[PDB]
């Protein structure tokens, strides 16, 4: 026997994730990731307050 | 006046002995990093090294 071995890619799995590598590692605890706007508003009101 | 006999004197040193000793720890981290310089090529992240 030789424990079951046809490759990486043969149904369906890599979307859990999306990606980007990290290869040089060796900094981080629980630093960044952003973005920059937010959430849809205002011309529904009276001349609200 | 013949009573004049110049001498000469003959001392020996010790040499004795001292040494110095310090620690100096490696991380885990940096020896990983040292690890894949050592093979340096077109791998392993250069502003890593």
């Amino acid at each position: 026997n030789t424990l079951n071995f046809v490759r990486f890619l043969e149904l369906g799995l890599s979307v859990a994730c999306i990606c980007t590598k990290f290869p040089e590692l060796a900094y981080v605890r629980d630093g960044v990731i952003q973005f920059e706007v937010q959430q849809p508003m205002i011309a529904r009101d009276g001349p609200h307050p | 006046h013949p009573v004049d006999q110049p001498v000469h004197n003959y001392m020996v040193k010790r040499i004795h002995k001292r040494s110095l000793s310090a620690a100096f720890a490696i991380a885990s981290e940096a020896l990983s990093l040292l690890s894949n310089t050592y093979v340096d090529g077109t791998e392993i992240d250069s502003s890593l090294r």
